[PDB]
RNA sequence: GCGAGAGACCGAUAGCGAACAAGUACAGUGAUGGAAAGAUGAAAAGAACUUUGAAAAGAGAGUGAAAAAGUACGUGAAAUUGUUGAAAGGGAAGGGCUUGAGAUCAGACUUGGUACCGGGCCAG
RNA sequence: UGCUGUAAAGCUGGGUCGAACGGCCUCUAGUGCAGAUCUUGGUGGUAGUAGCAAAUAUUCAAAUGAGAACUUUGAAGACUGA
RNA sequence: UAACGAGAUUCCCACUGUCCCUAUCUACUAUCUAGCGAAACCACAGCCAAGGGAACGGGCUUGGCAGAAUCAGCGGGGAAAG
C-alpha cells in the first residue's frame, strides 16, 4: 500500500458525455471527472485544479474534448476531523496528442 | 471578506466600469481597510487594484 | 345505442394480463405426449439467442410461382453449446394432478451450475451440495433406493439439465438449470438413461434433427410501461383534441358503473412469456466445424459469425441452430426449443431444405463484403497494411 | 418543565428538550419512531448513515403518496425516506442528552433511547397568492421534541379438602 | 354640556364600536367603512452560578406557598395530536338484546348477643 | 370510584385547582341547541399531497464563517447587443 | 358596379402527417430525492348481480363472495365539484 501516488490517466470523456443535454455537458465533465478520481484512488474527496476547469471549459458549455489526459495525485489529509485521510488532486497534462497513451506511474 | 463597497468605489476612482476592476485576491484584508477614495487611490497606485485591458474589437476583418 | 359501424375488437383476450413475466426463463408449460415404443430421448434443449441472418434457398412447393426458384429468407441463429444431466425427478399421477415424488442428483456439480443456487457467491463458504455429495461416498445406496422408488412409481420422468453458459460469450456466470421430459421407453428404461448421462454432456443433435419443426418458448422484449396507442393498437384521436389523443375517448358505458376488463389501458408492455410453434430447422451447425456459414453452392471457408461479430452478443463458437425467421426474446437471451406436440404432413412441415449461401456482411452498419479476404481483394492495400 | 413520560429511577436518566423548533412535525415522528428504543450509540450510528443515503427511515403513518425504494426491506416496508432536517434536529438533542448524562456520571455505552416523542408546536403563518386574486394559507408544522436516555396462594372448600385428604392417604 | 347618587341591568363572542396608546390599527380617489386585544405572583423574589451547544435552547442549580405560576405566564374544557399500556381487525364502523371471557366495584358474621346462641348469602 | 331517579338530572371516591358557593320556601327572566349554505373563534382528513418547469447557463479555486449550490474575491464560460 | 375586406360561400392549381397509419427525435414536466408546502371538497362512508323501494342503491332483502400495507396511471361510477 502506497497512500502517497500520482499517476497519468487518460479519460474518455466523449463516451461520458453521450446524448447529455448540451448546456450540462461541461458541468457533467466535471462530475464525471470526479467519479473517475475516486473510482481509480478510492478517496470521495477530489479537487480539481483550476486550470483543469479552465481546460475543459475552453470551447463553451458543449465543447469538452473527447479525450483529456490527466495527472492524479493521492495525498494525505491530515487536518484532523475531515472524513477522509487521504484526497485526491487532478491536473491537466499538457500533450501534443491525447491519443495511444496508457497509464504511467509518475515519479516524483 | 465583503468588497463590494470596494469595488464599486475603485470603478468610480479610476473611470472604468466595475467589470474592468481587478482586487488583489492576495491583498484581501488591506482592500477591505480601504475605506475612502484617497485609500483607494493608494492602491491603485501601488498596484493592489489594477485596471483590466478592454475586450479587443479588431476591424481586420471589416476592413 | 349501437356502435354506428362494426369494427373488430384491438388486440387478444387470451394474452392477458399483459404483466410482466414471473421469470426470465421461459418454462415448458407443456411436453410431448409420451410414446412408450419410441427411443428413450429428451424433448427439449436450452440455447441463447445470438442473432439474425439472411440465407438463400430453392423453394421446393410444386405449383407455386416460386417452385424451383431462389427465395431470400431471414433467419435466427441460437447459440446451443451442449447441456449436462446433473439430476433426475420423478412425477406421479394424483387425484389433484402431477406431484414430484424425489428428486436424484449426480455426484458433482460444476461451479457454474451450483452458481445457480446463490445470490451472494462470492460471499459465501460455497457449501451447496457438499452434504449430498457424500451420499455417493460410502455406497451410493440411498442413491440406489431413490432411484428404485422413481422406477417403482414415477410415471412422469423428467430429467434436470443445465447449459454451460461460460461456453457463450455471455458476461453471465450462473449456468440455466431446467427440467426436460424424458420421452420413450418405459419408466425403468428412463431412469436408467438419465442415471447413465449423469454428469455427462447431451447435444443439440440428439435431440432435433435438420428440417424439423419445433417450437420456441421465451419471454419478449421489454418496454415498460406504454400508452394504449402502441400497448393495444387502439386509433389515434384527432389532432385538435383537448389534454392529448394518444388514448381511448371512451372507456365504457354508463352502466355497468365499472370499467370492464375488456377496454385497452396503458400499462407494461413487452417481456411476456410466449410459446411460438412451427419453426424450421435450417441448419445444426457444428462447432468444430470451420465452414459453418459454408454451403455445397458456396464453397468459401466460412463461420457462421459475421464480420465484426453479432451486435452486442458476440461469436457462435459452439453447436448451433438456423431457424426460419424470428423466434421470441433478444439477444443474449435464453431460449427454450421444444419439439413440435403434434404430427404435421404439410408440405412446408416435410420440406427437405438446401442452404444455397448465408449472409456474413456486417450486421454493424451496411455491410458489404462476406469475409476479410473480400474486403481485401476488393480495395487493394492500404496505408495501415504498409 | 414536565415531560410525558418519566423515568422510574432519575438517577440513572437524562433527558433533552427542544421547542417551538422549524421542522416538519411529521418527518420527525417518522425520524423519533426509527431510533426509539435503541442504544444511544446505535441510534447514532444510524442516522449518521441516513444522512448518507446509506440507510433510510421508514414512514410508517404520514406516507401517502411517497416514493418507494429498496432500502426500506430492512424494516419490511416500501414506503422510506430520508429526511435531512428531522435527523439533525434530533441528533442535535441526543447529543445534548448524551452531554447531560456525562455530567450526571452515566455511561455512554450503556445509555438506552427509552422515552421520545414529538408533539405538534405552534404553527407559523405565511401567505401564498392564487388565480383570480385569492389568499390562501402557507403555514409551517413545527415540532416539539423530548426524549430521555436511562442506563440499561390456593383456598379449598370443604369438600376440596376432604378429596385432597383421601388422594393423600390412597397414595401412601 | 357640567356636577352627583343609584339599579332584582351586562360581565370580555356579554355590556357602547371601544374595560386595553378605540373612532386606534387598517381599507377606499372619495363620501365613508372600521376591528382584534382584560387576569404571573403578596412581592420580580423575572432564575445568580456550573455545564452541553454556533446560537435559540437544554440539563443541573436557584426564587417562590405553588414553576402542575417562567413575562408562549390564573384556572386551562372540546375538536384535533404524540407517546405509553391494554385490546380487536378477511370489501366500513357504530347500536339493541343475551351470555361467556378479562378488568373493576360491592356486600352481614350485623354496631351481632353471652365456647355457645343467633343471623346473612347461595343451593339440595 | 360508586349510589339514586322511568327520565330530565341529583349525590359521591380519586386527581387538578385557588376564593368564593350551596340546600329549603318563594320572586323574577336576555333561562336549556345538533342542525338554520346559522354567528364568531378554533381544528381536522385531504397531505408531506397539488405543486415550487416562461425570460439560453453555469463551473473551478480561495477567503469568510459553527455552517456555503445561493456571500466576497480571483479565474473562466455566457447573455442583454445602443 | 371597378377597387377594397383578419366578412359568408363553391370550385381549381400548388402544398402538405388532416387522413390511409402510424413511427422516431429534442427540451420542459410528470417521476424519485433534500428543503418548502396550499386548495376544492367531506352526513357516515365506499366490491358486485337481482329484488323491492320516491318506479336507475354504497347501506335494505337474497345471493356472488371476502386477507395487511401500498406506487404509477386512468377517466366507468360516486345521478363527483362549481
Ligand atoms: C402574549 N400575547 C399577548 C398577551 O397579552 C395576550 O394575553 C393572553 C391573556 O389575555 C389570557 O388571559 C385571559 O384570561 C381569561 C381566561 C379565558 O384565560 C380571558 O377571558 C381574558 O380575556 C384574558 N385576560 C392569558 N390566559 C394568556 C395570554 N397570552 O393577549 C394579547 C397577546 C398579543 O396575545
Amino acid at each position: 500500500l502506497q497512500d502517497v501516488v500520482t499517476r497519468e490517466y487518460t479519460i474518455n470523456l466523449h463516451k461520458r458525455l453521450h446524448g447529455v443535454n448540451f448546456k450540462k455537458r461541461a458541468p457533467k465533465a466535471v462530475k464525471e471527472i470526479k467519479k473517475f478520481a475516486t473510482l481509480h484512488m478510492g478517496t470521495t474527496d477530489v479537487r480539481l485544479d483550476p486550470k483543469l476547469n479552465i481546460a475543459i471549459w475552453k470551447r463553451g458549455v458543449q465543447g469538452v474534448e473527447n479525450r483529456m489526459r490527466l495527472r492524479i495525485s493521492r495525498k494525505r489529509n491530515d487536518e484532523e476531523d475531515a472524513k477522509e485521510k487521504l484526497f485526491a488532486y487532478v491536473e491537466p497534462v499538457i500533450v501534443p496528442s491525447t491519443k495511444g497513451l496508457q497509464t504511467v506511474v509518475v515519479e516524483d | 471578506a465583503n468588497l463590494r463597497t470596494q469595488k464599486r468605489l475603485a470603478a468610480s476612482v479610476i473611470g472604468v466600469g466595475k467589470r474592468k476592476v481587478w482586487l488583489d485576491p492576495n491583498e484581501t484584508t488591506e482592500i477591505a481597510n480601504a475605506n475612502s477614495r484617497s485609500a483607494i487611490r493608494k492602491l491603485y497606485k501601488n498596484g493592489t487594484i489594477v485596471k483590466k485591458p478592454e475586450t479587443v474589437h479588431s476591424r481586420s476583418r471589416a476592413r | 345505442s349501437h356502435r354506428k359501424y362494426e369494427a373488430p375488437r384491438h388486440g387478444s383476450l387470451g394474452f392477458l394480463p399483459r404483466k410482466r413475466a414471473a421469470k426470465q426463463r421461459g418454462r415448458v408449460k407443456s411436453f410431448p405426449k409420451d410414446v412408450k415404443s419410441k427411443p428413450v430421448a429428451l424433448t427439449a434443449f436450452l440455447g441463447y439467442k445470438a442473432g439474425m441472418t439472411t440465407i438463400v434457398r430453392d423453394l421446393d412447393r410444386p405449383g407455386s410461382k416460386m417452385h424451383k426458384r431462389e427465395v431470400v429468407e431471414a433467419a435466427t441463429v441460437v447459440d446451443t453449446p451442449p447441456m449436462v444431466v446433473v439430476g433426475v425427478v420423478g412425477y406421479v399421477e394424483t387425484p389433484r394432478g402431477l406431484r414430484s415424488l424425489t428428486t436424484v442428483w449426480a455426484e458433482h456439480l460444476s461451479e457454474e451450475v451450483r452458481r445457480r443456487f446463490y445470490k451472494n457467491w462470492y460471499k459465501s463458504k460455497k457449501k451447496a451440495f457438499t452434504k449430498y455429495s457424500g451420499k455417493y461416498a460410502t455406497d451410493a445406496k440411498q442413491v440406489e433406493t431413490e432411484l428404485a422408488r422413481i422406477k417403482k412409481y414415477a410415471s412422469v420422468v423428467r430429467v434436470l439439465a443445465h447449459t454451460q453458459i461460460k461456453k457463450t460469450p455471455l458476461s453471465q456466470k450462473k449456468a440455466h438449470l431446467a427440467e426436460i421430459q424424458i420421452n420413450g421407453g418405459s419408466v425403468s428404461d428412463k431412469v436408467d438413461w438419465a442415471k447413465e448421462h449423469f454428469e455427462k454432456e447431451v447435444s443439440v443433435d440428439s435431440v432435433f434433427e435438420q428440417d424439423e419443426m419445433i417450437d420456441v418458448i421465451a419471454v419478449t422484449k421489454g418496454h415498460g410501461f406504454e400508452g394504449v396507442t402502441h400497448r393495444w393498437g387502439t386509433k389515434k384521436l384527432p389532432r385538435k383534441t383537448h389534454r392529448g389523443l394518444r388514448k381511448v375517448a371512451c372507456i365504457g358505458a354508463w352502466h355497468p358503473a365499472n370499467v370492464n376488463w375488456t377496454v385497452a389501458r396503458a400499462g407494461q408492455n413487452g417481456y411476456h412469456h410466449r410459446t411460438s410453434i412451427n419453426h424450421k430447422v435450417y441448419r445444426v451447425g457444428k462447432g468444430t466445424d470451420e465452414a459453418n456459414g459454408a454451403t455445397e453452392f458456396d464453397r468459401t471457408k466460412k463461420t457462421i459469425n459475421p464480420m465484426g461479430g453479432f451486435v452486442r452478443y458476440g461469436n457462435v463458437n459452439n453447436d448451433f441452430v438456423l431457424l426460419k425467421g424470428s423466434i421470441p426474446g433478444v439477444k443474449k437471451r435464453v431460449v427454450t426449443l421444444r419439439k413440435s406436440l403434434y404430427v404435421d404432413t404439410s408440405r412446408r412441415a416435410v420440406e427437405k431444405v438446401n442452404l444455397k449461401w448465408i449472409d456474413t456482411a456486417s450486421r454493424f452498419g451496411k455491410g458489404r463484403f462476406q469475409t476479410p479476404a473480400e474486403k481485401h481483394a476488393f480495395m487493394g492495400t492500404l496505408k495501415k497494411d504498409l | 418543565v414536565r415531560y410525558a413520560a418519566t423515568p422510574a429511577n432519575p438517577a440513572k436518566s437524562a433527558s433533552a428538550r427542544g421547542s417551538y423548533l422549524r421542522v416538519s412535525f411529521k418527518n420527525t415522528r417518522e425520524t423519533a419512531q426509527a431510533i426509539n428504543g435503541w442504544k444511544l450509540e446505535k441510534a447514532q450510528k444510524y442516522l449518521d448513515q441516513v444522512l448518507d443515503h446509506q440507510r433510510a427511515i421508514p414512514f410508517r403513518r404520514y406516507n401517502s403518496s411517497i416514493g418507494r425504494t429498496g432500502q426500506g426491506k430492512e424494516f419490511g416496508v416500501t414506503k422510506a425516506r430520508w429526511p435531512a432536517k428531522s435527523v439533525n434536529f434530533v441528533k442535535d438533542l441526543l447529543r445534548n442528552a448524551q452531554a447531560n448524562a456525562e455530567a450526571k456520571g452515566l455511561d455512554s455505552s450503556k445509555l438506552v433511547i427509552s422515552h421520545i416523542q414529538v408533539n405538534h408546536a405552534p404553527k407559523q403563518r405565511r401567505r401564498t397568492y392564487r388565480a383570480h386574486g385569492r389568499i390562501n394559507a402557507y403555514q409551517s408544522t413545527p415540532s416539539h421534541i423530548e426524549l430521555t436516555l436511562t442506563e440499561e396462594q390456593i383456598r379449598l372448600n370443604s369438600r376440596q379438602r376432604g378429596r385432597l385428604a383421601s388422594q393423600k392417604r390412597l397414595t401412601a
